């Protein structure tokens, strides 16, 4: 019957016989995906330093290239981006491990963007009650360093790489908590050395 | 009924349900909005959060979905589940506990010319900050901020129906007294990303029963 | 519930024709119109259909290069012109208003306007 | 995408005789409409969701199939029942009519 | 068996629809009856 | 109700007989909301709708 | 029971033999509730049911 340019590129891409959500992007054996990711922070709605449990939100942009995601945009009527539901489609496992709960599944899955050239980009919203150990000694006149870990639990070093994309996170559009103060926020990639 | 049957079963044969109801690509749909309040649960001045009962009218248009009633026996009215039908993605931008989702177990309403009617049910726990320098005879302003998340202006575009929020079928407190509740609408551009999403506010302006 | 078309037309080869439909007695939108030709075989073709609340069209893969839909909100009236004519055209084009509901079917024809090239 | 083939051609039959016409496809369908042109004038709507009937139609005639073989089905022939049926699908795009059975007395 | 016979033939998919309201036309009013039965007040939490 | 559980809780099989008549009965739990009038206390009478 | 789950939500594999003799063991935690008869605290004994 008639349907959209969307339709006709949504049954050409995700395809059954072209396409598989478990099979990473590789070209041939052994060659890293560089993904990127650069995280943006909204609130500090609550410090519990009882249970040692701090609660963000936070909205961590990463992207990475899938050239199974290819589409000439001139055949299409003119799409230049797509919107396609996150379950069905290929995505690196990237989690916190230092959070309070057992909760090391993936956060709710809102659909994702991936562009004309197979750029695919997915910031998925998530509250995580993070696990930081709390500095006390001084109080209440305390300084306090909390960190956030992330980390892919299914693939490793051998089979994806994750590179950092602003040294600081971005502070743009953050609400003030009015109880506590960030006075920067650094973050770094670790990699172990005679430890692939 | 017999003819209700054959329509239902014409409907959905083939429908993918990830694809945007618009007959062009570069028409955005429009949705309109608006929610109730059943009751105010609690808002702990102590971890402040706001628990609510709100319901979430969301009415918009699909091509697809339109059917000539002349031919189904003078049906014009379709109940369907919402596990079937393209449902947008409205989600409250500051919440505090648990999941963003709402929950999608309810059935949809199809009108003839395709105006598809969901009436989602969900508890909220918004996160406003509320101001103790008057107690008990404090008036205190509360915002919940729902809108689109992955859609741009130029593909979902909001509109209020009403210019306030419904409180027709309200359950009274006894502790809090809701005095007004107005709705509005922006257009903002954030620093992640290189386009336009709308958004709408709903204020609450309430007073403690001292 | 009457479609009125225009009247026969004899036109050389190589150059392009108008031919128009216009529909009176019901209300002309939130219909949709079809576009059908019927050679001298009987054996009869589908070219394309128009929304005339938008204006969205979508073309028959045989047809895409050829023919150009209009409409006018002004006197309800669409307009449909053919270009490349040869000897193999030489019909009889129909235009048909049905409803843009799961029947998909053609509700009213018109009388049909002759091409003879 | 899917070409209708009608069966037979050319067929014809005497007042109060049962009458019947097939419709193939290459592929299979579910819902498929009929067409009815007489001599002269323009087509009318007479067939939709491969059982139903249109309004000014006599309760005689009766479709019936599925899958990849449909068929219409005339009870009692009728005297002014001489014109031409078509058969078609809108279910694949693009939409293809089919060839066209003339029914004579 | 009986009962399998039975369960295929009266729930089948050709023929019914757990998505329609039982009514032979339209307006008419499926009139549906019902009562309480309480066990057991477990928290009156006030 | 004070939380948002609406519907029943297991779904359990129901009765048809052959004249049409269908019956059933699921047990289900309901947190519901009613108002307190405390003005006497603890000798109390309590309308919960 | 305190709770609304009456059904096991664990539902392992269980064992069918050659007689046709089917055997189930589920393994469970059970919030049951039963009253208290406080009068001769704590020298007391609890029935439960
Ligand atoms: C907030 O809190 C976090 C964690 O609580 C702090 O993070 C630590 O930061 C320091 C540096 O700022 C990190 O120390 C680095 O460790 C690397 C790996 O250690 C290896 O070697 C030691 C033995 O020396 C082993 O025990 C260990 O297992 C590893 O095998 C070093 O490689 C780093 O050295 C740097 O310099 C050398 C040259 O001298 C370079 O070649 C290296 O590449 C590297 O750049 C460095 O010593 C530490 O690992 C972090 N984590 C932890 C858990 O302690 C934050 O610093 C803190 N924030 C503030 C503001 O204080
Ligand atoms: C509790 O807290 C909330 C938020 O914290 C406060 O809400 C703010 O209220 C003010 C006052 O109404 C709002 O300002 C209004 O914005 C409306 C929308 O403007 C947008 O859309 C237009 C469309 O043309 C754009 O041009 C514009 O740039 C914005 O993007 C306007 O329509 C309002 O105008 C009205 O007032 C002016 C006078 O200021 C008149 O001249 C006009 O004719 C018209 O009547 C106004 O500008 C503000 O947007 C709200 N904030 C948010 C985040 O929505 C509550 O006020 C507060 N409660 C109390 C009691 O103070
Ligand atoms: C426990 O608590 C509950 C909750 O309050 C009580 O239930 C209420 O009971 C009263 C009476 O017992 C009900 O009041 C009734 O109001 C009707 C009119 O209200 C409707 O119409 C107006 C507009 O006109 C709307 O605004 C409104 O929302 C309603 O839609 C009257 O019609 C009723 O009158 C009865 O008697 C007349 C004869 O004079 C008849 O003609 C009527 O048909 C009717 O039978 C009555 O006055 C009230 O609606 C109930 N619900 C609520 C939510 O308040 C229980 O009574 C209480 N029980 C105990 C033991 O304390
Ligand atoms: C721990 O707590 C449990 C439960 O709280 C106690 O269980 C009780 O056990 C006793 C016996 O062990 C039960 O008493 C029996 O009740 C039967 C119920 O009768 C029904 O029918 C009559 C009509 O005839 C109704 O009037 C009545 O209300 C009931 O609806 C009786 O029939 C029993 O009679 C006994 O003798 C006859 C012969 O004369 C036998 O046929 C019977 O089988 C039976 O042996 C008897 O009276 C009692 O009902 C149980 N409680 C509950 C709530 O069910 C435990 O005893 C307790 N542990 C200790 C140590 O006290
Ligand atoms: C094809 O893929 C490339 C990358 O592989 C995409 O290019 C990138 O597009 C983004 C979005 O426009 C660019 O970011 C912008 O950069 C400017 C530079 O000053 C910055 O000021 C803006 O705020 C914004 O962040 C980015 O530079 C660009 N290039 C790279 C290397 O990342 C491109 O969008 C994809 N699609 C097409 C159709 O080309
Ligand atoms: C046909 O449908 C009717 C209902 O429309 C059924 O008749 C009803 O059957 C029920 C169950 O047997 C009866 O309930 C019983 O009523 C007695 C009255 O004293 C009561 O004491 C019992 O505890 C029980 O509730 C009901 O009265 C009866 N009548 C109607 C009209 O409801 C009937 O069972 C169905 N099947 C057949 C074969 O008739
Ligand atoms: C097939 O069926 C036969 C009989 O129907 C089963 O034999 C029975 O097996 C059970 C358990 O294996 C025996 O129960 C045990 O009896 C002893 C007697 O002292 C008792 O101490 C144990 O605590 C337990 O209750 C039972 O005696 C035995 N025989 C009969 C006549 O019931 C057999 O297990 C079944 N399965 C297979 C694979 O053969
Ligand atoms: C979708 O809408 C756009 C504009 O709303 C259509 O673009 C116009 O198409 C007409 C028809 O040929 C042209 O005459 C105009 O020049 C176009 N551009 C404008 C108005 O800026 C587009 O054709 C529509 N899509 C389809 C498939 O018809
Ligand atoms: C209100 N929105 C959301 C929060 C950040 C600001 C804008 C941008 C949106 N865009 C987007 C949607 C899906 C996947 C990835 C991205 Br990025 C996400
Ligand atoms: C660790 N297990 C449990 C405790 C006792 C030792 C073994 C044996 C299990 N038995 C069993 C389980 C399912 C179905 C049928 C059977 Br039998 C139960
Ligand atoms: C893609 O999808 C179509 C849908 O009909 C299918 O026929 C085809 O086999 C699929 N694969 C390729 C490679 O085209
Ligand atoms: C895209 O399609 C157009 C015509 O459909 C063609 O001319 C162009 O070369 C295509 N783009 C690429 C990169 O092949
Ligand atoms: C449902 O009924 C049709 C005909 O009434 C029959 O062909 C079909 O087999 C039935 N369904 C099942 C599952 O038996």
């Amino acid at each position: 019957r008639v349907a959209n340019a969307e339709e006709k590129l949504m049954d050409d891409l995700l395809n059954k016989t072209r396409y598989n959500n478990l099979i990473r992007p590789a070209t041939s054996s052994s060659q890293l995906i560089s993904i990127k990711l650069q995280l943006s922070l909204a609130q500090l709605i609550s410090v519990n330093e009882r249970e040692q449990i701090m609660t963000t939100n936070v909205w961590l942009k990463q992207e990475w290239t899938d050239y199974r995601l290819t589409w000439n945009s001139s055949r299409y009527e003119g799409v230049n981006i797509l919107r396609i539901p996150a379950k069905r489609i290929w995505l690196p496992d990237i989690v916190l491990y230092n959070n309070a709960d057992g909760t090391y599944e993936v956060s709710v899955y809102t659909n994702l963007i991936v562009r004309s050239n197979g750029s695919v980009l997915w910031l998925p919203p998530a509250i995580y009650k993070s696990a930081c150990k709390i500095e006390v000694k001084y109080f209440p006149f305390d300084q306090q360093n909390c960190t956030l870990k992330f980390r892919s639990w299914t693939y490793d070093h051998t089979e994806i790489d994750m590179v950092l994309m602003t040294p600081t996170a971005s502070m743009d559009d953050f609400t003030p908590s009015g109880e506590w103060d960030i006075v920067a926020l650094p973050g770094r990639r670790t990699v172990n050395p005679q430890d692939p | 009924s017999e003819a209700e049957h054959r329509l239902f079963e014409r409907l959905f044969e083939d429908y993918n349900e990830i694809i945007r109801p618009v007959a062009n690509v570069s028409d955005p749909v429009i949705i309109h909005f608006e929610v109730s309040m059943s009751q105010l649960v609690k808002v702990d001045e102590v971890n402040q959060i706001m628990e609510t009962n709100l319901w979430l009218k969301q009415i918009w248009n699909d091509y697809k979905l339109k059917w000539n009633p002349s031919d189904y026996g003078g049906a014009e009215f379709m109940r369907v589940p919402a596990q079937k039908i393209w449902k947008p993605d409205i989600v409250l931008y500051n919440n505090a506990v648990g999941d963003f989702q709402v929950d999608d177990k309810t059935k949809a309403l199809l009108k003839y010319t395709g105006e598809v009617t969901w009436i989602p049910p969900a508890i909220f726990k918004s996160s406003c900050k509320i101001d103790v320098t008057y107690f008990p005879f404090d008036y205190q302003n509360c915002t919940m901020k729902f809108g689109s998340w992955s859609y741009d202006k130029a593909k979902i575009d909001l509109v209020l129906i009403g210019s306030s929020m419904n409180l027709k079928d309200y359950w009274e407190s006894g502790e809090w007294a809701i005095i007004k509740a107005p709705g509005y609408k922006h257009d903002i551009k954030y620093n992640c990303c290189e386009e336009i999403y709308p958004d709408i506010t709903y204020s609450l302006y309430i007073r403690r029963l001292p | 519930v009457q479609l009125q078309q225009s009247g026969p037309e004899l036109v050389r080869p190589g150059v392009s024709v108008k031919i128009s439909c216009k529909g009176s007695g019901y209300t002309f939108t939130d219909y949709a119109l079809y576009w059908v030709r019927q050679s001298h075989a009987k054996s009869l073709e589908w070219i394309g259909v128009i929304n005339p609340y938008s204006g969205n069209t979508n073309y028959n893969q045989k047809f895409k290069g050829k023919a150009t839909m209009t409409v006018d909100k002004s006197s309800s009236t669409a307009y449909m012109e053919l270009a490349r004519l040869t000897s193999d055209d030489s019909a009889i084009y129909y235009c048909a208003s049905g409803y843009d509901g799961y029947p998909y079917t053609m509700d009213y024809w018109g009388p049909g306007a002759s091409v003879t090239v | 995408q899917i070409v209708l083939t009608q069966s037979p051609a050319i067929m014809s039959a005497s007042p109060g005789e049962k009458v019947t016409m097939t419709c193939s496809a290459s592929s299979s369908m579910t819902y498929m409409h009929w067409y009815q042109q007489k001599s002269g004038t323009s087509p009318k709507r007479w067939i939709y969701d491969t059982s139903q009937l249109a309004s000014g139609v006599p309760a005689r005639f009766r479709g019936s199939g599925s899958g990849t073989s449909f068929s219409l089905t005339i009870s009692s022939m009728e005297a002014e029942d001489a014109a031409t049926y078509y058969c078609q699908q809108w279910s694949s795009n693009p939409l293809t009519f089919g060839g066209g059975t003339k029914l004579e007395l």
